[PDB]
């Protein structure tokens, strides 16, 4: 239904660098942390501020992944708690989306407090092929747009390829 | 006798768009990719014998020109196609430095693409997607499921159709024009009849049978070559009544040396394939030429079992 | 441009045999003060970091940097050639497709000459070194060699742990426990053998022990070799080299991180 | 308890290479006297019996025998950590869940300890030598190992066969049929290559190449090896040690019995 | 009948070791002169082909030639009996179903004796060598083998080009290419390390290096290494022996 698609063009759209890190093939939470560590907390060589776009989150069968978000969040608010009731820590000042299929997931179930839960209901890649045919200058009938999103059943990459195979001829 | 001659699917192969004489829709497709460049990674499937791979070495060829050697990456199924292969030689052949027109792209030709193994074709898509700006996949298989979805979603989609008679016709007659050869009408029908679609069968009966007798006629065709073993098991499947069917099998299938596994499986597939009688009808006599085969492949294959499945299959068409 | 010739073949491929097995992918970068190289294993957590000045080489020629990447494999595959005492020579140009390497014997007679193909990788070199670690320490690399072979077969993971004047490797597993425990000291029979150890805070990490493994191979390269500590970054394994050195940087396990 | 230190844990490691592969089960029991330990196979056709005195050790202490079963395989993963010239010290108390093995260097400086967790075994030890063999011999080790050797590539089976000042081993299989004979021989120039042999009946026994492969490592312990066979009975190899032996006790085929 | 002792059994070890892997089947023929052998390999590309003059050996008598044929894989197998210093004495009837291997130690003590049985293959000796070759060339064998272990690693052909005084093996696959250059020349210093070459034409030749592999075993017989090359027939490397030769002769790709 466009999920990664909506998440990657309205954080470009809100000026930040996106980062997308798939949860199901990071088998190693405990060193991806590494990762996570310097893309949330260092500066990018970037002028954009990074948004961290984690997909698959649900198919995270080590909770390693989960437990390295649930202790930077709990780490955050120890550090702000600190800031408003300390008498005289790094902050999160980047923005985190995750994305799953299942929200019923029991991994999930300690990130589910911190998060704001946002329901995709079942266009979007008509909109899409749309705007790749007017930039590409080719004039193509909408209705040979959707016999070909039919055609490849919503998969968005045959879709971009069935569309260079017809410019091309 | 110390040497032999090139045969004709051989000789006569094409090396040009122009002399292709299947599907026209894609050979004008890829003649003007040719004449414009810009080659797209590109999947040929089909049925053997139609113009897949003289297609796309036809393609190569004339979008490479002299360079074809030293930018071209020919892999058929012969060669090592695994995923040490794919990681290693497939990925310096596209990280190979070439200067070549501004029109034109290194192509790597993947013969038989449906044998590829999982893992190689699952590393083959960012090693195509990393350098598809100096490097071009083309697959040409038979089976276009065989090659997971992914690679099949980076690459365009050719799909080539059977050569109808007139197609093979020309051929045939431009073949007989340039060789000088003796033929006549019944001849090249029955040769086409024989060929089912096969530009290379037909051509391969053709060379033999003017090599056998040197004149092409119906006769010598059928003398040398086989009237299509699926038509005789579906004119014995299609019969009105049991003896004309029993006839039809003792003659032309039993006298003829046919062993009884192909009968059955010809008849499996001729079946499958029917269209003239209902669908209820059609599975049970699939049910029986398929329960005679459990018989059949445990040994005791022999003319009274194909006699019963002929004689069980007549019982269901007896209403 | 890259020219590099080294004495004996044999510096390059006990180097090389160093990055070997842990990595895939090197780049290397020759400039006008040497030739630096580093690799990254796939789960990053180990840094491959060769540094060789100028005077390590017999001859070395460098008006234009190059910065090459190549598959390790193939690199140690074309890496026996060098008789050891064949004289090697690496030479590339200012935009390489390939690195060439090129043997030969004293006399004219036999010159083996390879055309290795580059990989394309996205020059990123990191600089993770630290101003100051925890605890340092060194000893004969083939005395840290057996700590390491000893353990290994206890555990996968293999713990270090440092107090005044004490230094103790620790490995626990199923088929039990062991330790080896060493204590600094000075001997002058050779001080190669010695076991030198400066602490400003006492230390405890945890390492995967296939990692040390891939590590204890710089032994070929130096008698000695340091280890710096740090519970804030990677710890840091070194073996030196007449002008250079070999550094193999290994982040700690977490509770379960290599 | 349980303290015997060796004064080189190379001899501990051979005699334990003895027991290996061949089987997976080993009952130890220390006393007064020493150590013993009997293990046997699954098909039950090889006893491997070991007697070590008190004499052959640095150090010996028994107040109190204990038995102690333990996993072969455990074992000897453990005992690649000697260095051969490392002392090992073997504790445990009187009702021990596991077995510590000690190693260590003359130097305080590395201590490598292990703690083996035991398996329950019942105490079963089976005393199956005869007072008189049919035939006795002796010959150089390496000598036997390589007649074994040699037959084995032939057959599954190798038939030793003693008559009046002959002994003669015998394989035959698939691709044909081979033999080694040897004579009794005294040799001054040094009798430890000497080939000895005392008949009271003429013996003719077949056993498995698979268990005589086994037996032949024993060569690492002694230069000899004494060789006891009799129609009523598992034939006896042995190797002797200072201050104990090795033994091998393999029941000859009936006809298919190894 | 076969009646042939090697002083050593060491020489016929290292011989077979020379047909080992490559064949699998082995043709021997003993005669008044000695004993050759030939052996084929599956695809036939190459060759093994040796002959031992009867000076070779310590005791060789023969009053009537036996051909024998066996299984290579067999006879290496108890090809490890000979302790090297052993005496080896191959003993065969005028019609046999066996070959007897005796290896015996100098004093009476012990005595391994083997017998192998023997496969019955059409004799057809080949007589495929050449008047001339092209081009000769003779080089210390550890260098050969060294040439050919590298160029091994980066591909499946190694190619061979002479031209006038310079010899020069290729390699190019995936990886790379990589290629060994030589010169002719004497050393005094001992001439058994010169490398010599005699070019009547220049040749271009490549062959499989799975069978240069195979090839450079007999180094372990000779300290040179004569390879003969010709575009018109299969190469030709041969490793001298006291009173004999063993033989490689590989065919060229297309
Ligand atoms: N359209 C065509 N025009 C002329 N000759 C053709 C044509 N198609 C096939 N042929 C002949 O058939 C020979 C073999 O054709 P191929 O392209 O190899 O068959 P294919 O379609 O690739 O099917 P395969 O290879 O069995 S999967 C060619 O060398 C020609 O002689
Ligand atoms: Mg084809």
């Amino acid at each position: 239904i466009g999920k990664t698609s909506v998440a990657h063009v309205i954080a470009k759209q809100s000026g930040f660098s996106v980062s997308e890190i798939n949860a199901s093939d990071e088998r190693a939470g405990p060193m991806v942390k590494e990762k996570i560590y310097n893309l949330l907390f260092n500066h990018t060589f970037d002028t954009n501020p990074v948004c961290l776009v984690a997909d698959e989150i649900d198919g995270s069968i080590e909770s390693g992944f989960i437990r390295i978000l649930v202790d930077i969040m709990q780490s955050d608010i120890k550090a702000t708690n600190k800031l408003l009731y300390g008498q005289p820590s790094k902050l999160l000042t980047r923005p985190i989306i995750c994305i799953c299929n299942n929200l019923y997931a029991p991994s999930l179930e300690k990130l589910k407090p911190f998060c704001e839960i946002i329901a995709v209901k079942r266009t979007t890649l008509l909109e899409r092929l749309n705007l790749i045919c007017h930039k590409e200058n080719m004039n193509i009938p909408i209705k040979a747009i959707n016999d070909l999103i039919d055609l490849a059943q919503g998969d968005v990459r045959n879709c971009i390829n069935n569309l260079q195979f017809l410019a091309s001829n | 006798t110390l040497s032999l001659q090139l045969p004709w699917v051989e000789k006569y192969r094409p090396q040009v768009l122009s002399d292709i004489v299947g599907n026209k829709e894609t050979i004008d497709r890829l003649q003007q990719i040719a004449k414009d460049g810009n080659m797209p990674h590109m999947i040929i499937s089909g049925m053997p014998g139609i113009g897949k791979t003289t297609s796309v070495h036809c393609l190569a060829h004339e979008l490479l020109g002299r360079s074809y050697a030293d930018g071209v990456l020919e892999l058929n199924a012969s060669d090592d196609r695994g995923i040490d292969v794919v990681r290693n030689q497939i990925k310096h052949f596209a990280q190979k430095k070439l200067h070549l027109p501004p029109g034109k792209h290194k192509i790597v030709i993947l013969d038989e693409a449906d044998s590829m193994t999982a893992g190689a074709q699952q590393a083959l898509r960012r090693t195509m997607e990393l350098y598809s700006n100096s490097t071009r996949f083309a697959f040409a298989c038979n089976q276009s499921n065989k090659i997971i979805e992914p690679l099949q979603s980076r690459c365009a989609i050719l799909r080539y159709s059977k050569l109808s008679d007139e197609d093979v016709l020309k051929r045939l007659l431009q073949i007989i024009k340039l060789e000088d050869v003796k033929y006549t009408n019944d001849g090249l029908e029955a040769i086409i009849f024989t060929a089912e679609g096969d530009m290379r069968q037909a051509i391969n009966n053709l060379q033999s049978t003017v090599a056998g007798h040197g004149l092409v006629n119906a006769d010598n065709v059928f003398k040398i070559v086989d009237s299509p073993h699926p038509l005789i098991v579906k004119k014995m499947l299609l019969a009105s009544n049991l003896e004309d069917s029993i006839q039809i099998l003792r003659t032309d299938l039993w006298k003829k040396g046919y062993s009884s596994i192909d009968i059955v499986t010809t008849s499996f597939r001729v079946t499958k394939n029917l269209a003239q009688v209902k669908e209820s009808v059609r599975l049970e006599m699939i049910k029986e030429i398929g329960l005679t085969h459990m018989r059949i492949l445990e040994g005791v294959g022999t003319y009274l079992q194909l006699a019963s499945m002929l004689a069980k299959i007549h019982k269901l068409n007896n209403k | 441009m890259l020219e590099a010739k080294f004495e004996e073949a044999s510096l390059f491929k006990r180097i090389i045999d160093g990055f070997k097995d842990c990595v895939q992918l090197v780049n290397f970068q020759c400039k006008e003060d040497g030739i630096i190289a580093q690799a990254v294993d796939d789960s990053r957590v180990l840094l491959v970091s060769l540094e060789i000045g100028v005077e390590a080489f017999q001859e070395y020629r460098c008006d234009h940097p190059v910065t090459l990447g190549m598959d390790l494999t193939s690199l140690s595959k074309i890496l026996r050639c060098g008789n050891n005492t064949d004289t090697l020579t690496l030479i590339a140009d200012n935009t390489p497709d390939s690195i060439i390497l090129l043997f030969e014997d004293t006399k004219k007679d036999r010159i083996a000459e390879y055309s290795l193909k580059l990989m394309d990788i996205d020059a990123d070199f990191l600089k993770i070194e630290e101003l100051q670690y925890d605890s340092t320490l060194s000893l004969p690399s083939s005395e840290f060699s057996k700590i390491v072979r000893d353990l290994s077969q206890l555990s996968d993971s293999i713990n270090i742990m440092i107090t005044k004047e004490t230094i103790k490797f620790v490995a626990d597993g199923d088929i039990g426990s062991g330790s080896v425990i060493i204590k600094p000291f000075v001997d002058m029979e050779h001080p190669e053998t010695s076991i030198k150890l400066e602490m400003d805070q006492p230390v405890d990490l945890t390492f995967g022990a296939k990692y040390l493994l891939d590590i204890i191979k710089g032994s070929s390269l130096s008698d000695r070799v340091g280890i710096r500590l740090s519970s804030e970054a990677p710890a840091l394994f070194q073996f030196d080299l007449k002008s250079g050195f070999l550094q193999f940087f290994l982040a700690p396990k977490f509770n379960d991180e290599e």
